[PDB]
């Protein structure tokens, strides 16, 4: 045999080793070709939606969902007990490669062994080809190791005018990048170290960015509280008072929260919501090019105030959906929607305005007037939190090759990184296919929890009631599912 | 009249940490220094009773 | 240990007015929601009113719609449904219950009344 | 509302099932469905939530199933204690929960 | 000093997908079931190829100041807006039954995380 | 093999509580407010020296099989049954309303985890 078989995980320390084992099985794309694809085949009826670019017949590994790493329990007992983690070491093995031919006279195909084929697998460490990891796509290995997965087709977009090129369009051959050449002899291991990133915050700050002050003590600072002395004509004065516990709207703080971008609000009973179709219109969305496309998910925000849980941002959530979910057009209840608000103490809610603005300048003839502030982009002094990861999220995306960003955490979350874990590109030879096995390993550095908090923290648990199938596990048929999305903020810390 | 340093909220990201109110924003700032007079009870009863002590001689240093 | 126990009111003439309160002992009781059903003394159960934790969402069922209100004091565990106009179509035994919850984030919700009010009789008649 | 025999009997020991039927945004769309048994005199006490989900206190015999559009209470090995009117209840569409005319069972 | 950026990018902002391949995420199609009353009903669908404008983006346009509508800056209509058009837009209030969305356009907008430009 | 006991214990098992302060347990006390038709109730009392037959203890007395009633062993009568005795009671049914709590006497005790004896 060419390896062996690793699943699991050691807990060393402040040391995760997460060891992966997984099944594949190739088919070849395109019949071993090239294409162009548009959106005029498909019938490309939008300008914000009209693409070109081409689809090759090679496939891609894609590990960079959590559920991969960790099962379920180690998942939990990371939570419950870090306060952050980030991936250090990778490791990826390539090995029990298999190549079946097809041979299908009249009803019945026979597939048997072909024993001098050939597959084709490279990394791409330069980063040279398109990049699609970052974008949370689907063909990333299954959580459950059992489960055998069909290794995606690889394709990639380049400059448009609709459905036309441009001159400064791009044509990349992956036959063109020098690519190791294996049979069922051969296996194929390669090794990568993670830049250095921050640690994932993984907790939930105990006190809000407005409560930070003593409640115990006045402020030597003051404020203005009067500008009239009661009701009649000439009634202009100036009237000060200390900031005290009495009024803490007013003390003086030193931060402030981090930037908004307001998102419409949609409530999950169904009959609070206007009777229109304002799923497109009323979204916010961003506009390059000429082309619009939805702002999703957007800025990191809380989902909604507290105490108010059946309203949702409209497009600024991560929707997962449950197993077995349609593509289509499916009810509410058979998607997942998760919620940012443990942030809701630095950051602002989604939902609502950032605060107040005063427009005109007062006078006698003229009242002091305020506006809305609807979209509020950063500001020297503000705090913010990024959004969670979860179970069922990405993990990196790579950071474009820009002139300049500013935090360039991926905003649907987890870590960014300029040199990401390459892609690894993979083909039969040119009825033919493939099958093998993949053992991924990264490691993971953690953050201990260092609490000196008197009472009990909240941990995630599973519930306790008799139910038909024990959750994050098979059900009668085989069919593996995960009942929900399971962010990491549990533990506290002091803000 | 004003201060000098602030903590920066332990947080994922801030832009220019300076504090609002001036000085010095830190990560860590100075440490906090807590202080309180030890207490000494009042002269407690002759027979054991499981309550804590509620008396206790007036001080202060 | 869970004890919902509702003081309420007993006889009182049509069109007049009520009060019906509750009092919540050994449960946190500003986390669930709250409701108030009605079974008529030969009938079954009728869902009048429920009342979120924090207050946003009151819905009423469409009967006494606009007759009722409810109200909820977190500090004092109490949690009340005051009626107006009053009909002889209402004459239940009215229960304080509350709806499962498990202590978890928010975005998950249970469909089930876990734990219920003894109950009180509430008589709405002429004579 | 949901609709639900007026009675049913059974002999001790042996398995009998109740139904609920609803319009498809109480039932059929929605999976909410909830179960109660009540003495006379008595707060209902819940025996199962969501369709098949059961509470701790709540004993083995009590089950629960959604045949689609419908919806039905399993009793197994049914004894004197088993005497009692058992409710069916559903949140709408609108949120809104809703009953049934409730079922006495009848131990003969 | 960091090294001038003299290229023009292959692909564009908002075009660094996977083409072929559907997301696991879910937005939200259609939220009136149909003409009529009382129709409010929420469906989602999967983000993909077939609509490529809901996709959800790990990183967004950068700012912008807007302008009036000769060297002309074309090549980094990639990574940035177009300074005689509209950022995008915001909604304006909070909806419900008796009351329909509202948007507004974002005529300037200042830096959020996870903006990337030229 | 161990070296013989040529000594009498001091105190009995159940003579080991302190007697001066109370234990933070509590034990049933009342089962019925007063006499009466549906009297019933459960009032909870502290163990203390007032009343030390129901204090919790961390040991029982060894293995008794009973001889019907000379060198003679009272020394041991400290940690051992009476051998002419029942070793104690067990309830041997469930009550209710309709049925009492009944009781029977352990003629024979085998060994328990923590029992001692000599």
């Amino acid at each position: 045999s060419s390896g062996n078989w690793h699943c699991d995980s050691q807990w060393l320390g402040d040391r995760v080793i997460t060891t992966s084992t997984r099944t594949w099985a190739l088919p070849t794309y395109n019949n071993h070709l090239y294409k162009q694809i548009s959106n005029s085949t498909s019938g490309g009826s939008s300008n914000d939606n009209a693409y070109f670019g081409y689809s090759t017949p090679w496939g891609y590994f894609d590990f960079n969902r959590f559920h991969c790493h960790f099962s379920p329990r180690d998942w939990q007992r990371l939570i419950n007990n870090n306060w952050g983690f980030r991936p250090k070491r990778l490791n990826f093995k390539l090995f029990n490669i298999q190549v079946k031919e097809v041979t299908d006279n009249n009803g019945v195909k026979t597939i048997a062994n072909n024993l001098t084929s050939t597959v084709q697998v490279f990394t791409d460490s330069d980063y040279q080809l398109p990049y699609v990891l970052g974008s949370a796509h689907e063909g990333c290995l299954p959580p459950f190791p059992a489960d055998v997965f069909m290794i995606p087709q690889y394709g990639y977009l380049t400059l448009n005018d609709g459905s036309q090129a441009v001159g400064r369009s791009s044509f990349y051959c992956l036959e063109y990048f020098p690519s190791q050449m294996l049979r069922t002899g051969n296996n194929f291991q390669f090794s990568y170290e993670f830049e250095n990133v921050p640690f994932h915050s993984s907790y939930a700050h105990s006190q809000s960015l407005d409560r930070l002050m003593n409640p115990l003590i006045d402020q030597y600072l003051y404020y203005l509280s009067k500008t009239i002395n009661g009701s009649g004509q000439n009634q202009q004065t100036l009237k000060f008072s200390v900031a005290g516990p009495s009024n803490m709207a007013v003390q003086g703080r030193n931060y402030i929260p981090g930037p908004s971008y307001r998102q419409q609000r949609v409530s999950t009973t169904v009959t609070q919501n206007n009777n229109s179709e304002f799923a497109w219109p009323g979204a916010s969305s961003w506009a390059l090019n000429g082309r619009n496309s939805l702002m999703n998910p957007g800025p990191a925000m809380a989902s909604h105030k507290e105490g108010e849980d059946r309203f949702f941002p409209l497009s600024g959530s991560l929707i997962f959906g449950k197993q077995g979910t349609g593509r289509d057009n499916v009810d509410a209840d058979k998607v997942m929607i998760t919620n940012e608000e443990e942030i809701k103490t630095t950051n602002p809610v989604a939902t609502e305005s950032y605060g107040q603005v005063a427009t005109n300048h007062q006078s006698a003839q003229a009242q002091a007037q305020t506006g809305w502030v609807q979209n509020q982009g950063i500001l020297p002094g503000m705090v913010w939190q990024d959004r969670d990861v979860y179970l069922q999220g990405p993990i990196w995306a790579k950071i474009p090759h820009t002139d300049g960003n500013f935090h360039p955490s991926p905003l649907m979350g987890g870590f960014g990184m300029k040199h990401p874990p390459p892609q690894i590109l993979i083909k039969n030879t040119p009825t033919q296919y493939s099958t093998g096995q993949v053992s991924v390993e990264i490691e993971w550095e953690l953050q201990k929890e260092n609490s000196k908090r008197w009472n009990p923290e909240i941990q995630y648990t599973s519930n306790y009631y008799k139910s038909n199938n024990v959750e994050f596990a098979v059900n009668t048929e085989g069919v593996y599912s995960e009942p929900r999305p399971i962010g990491t903020r549990y533990l506290t810390r002091n803000l | 009249q004003g201060p000098i340093w602030a903590k920066i909220p332990h947080t994922d990201g801030n832009f220019h940490p300076s504090p609002l109110m001036g000085g010095f924003g830190m990560k860590h700032p100075p440490p906090q220094i807590l202080i309180k007079n030890t207490p000494v009870p009042a002269d407690p009863p002759t027979a054991f009773n499981k309550d804590k002590l509620n008396s206790f001689i007036t001080q202060y240093s | 240990e869970v004890q919902l126990v509702e003081s309420g009111g007993g006889l009182v003439q049509p069109g007049g007015s009520l009060r019906l309160s509750c009092s919540a002992s050994g449960f946190h009781f500003s986390s669930y929601e709250m409701n108030w059903v009605r079974q008529a003394p030969g009938k079954g159960l009728e869902w009048v009113s429920y009342i979120s934790s924090s207050g946003t969402y009151i819905d009423y069922a469409d009967s006494v719609k606009g007759r009722f209100t409810i109200s909820r004091d977190n500090p004092a565990n109490s949690l009340y449904l005051q009626m107006y106009s009053l009909r002889a179509e209402d004459t239940a035994v009215y229960y304080c219950a509350r709806r499962l919850w498990f202590g978890e984030l928010p975005y998950s919700y249970y469909y089930g009344m876990d734990v219920w009010g003894q109950g009180t009789t509430v008589t709405v008649s002429s004579a | 509302a949901l609709t639900q025999p007026a009675s049913v009997s059974g002999s001790p020991g042996q398995s009998i099932t109740i139904s609920c039927t609803g319009t498809s945004s109480d039932i059929g769309g929605y999976n909410y469905v909830s179960w109660y048994q009540q003495h006379p005199g008595k707060a209902p006490e819940l025996l199962i939530f969501d369709v098949s989900n059961r509470p701790s206190g709540v004993s083995n015999r009590f089950s629960g199933s959604k045949s689609g559009n419908t919806a039905s209470l399993t009793i197994s090995g049914l004894q004197a204690e088993d005497e009692a009117d058992y409710h069916c209840c559903s949140y709408t569409r609108t949120s809104t929960v809703i009953f049934g005319g409730g079922t006495k069972l009848t131990v003969l």
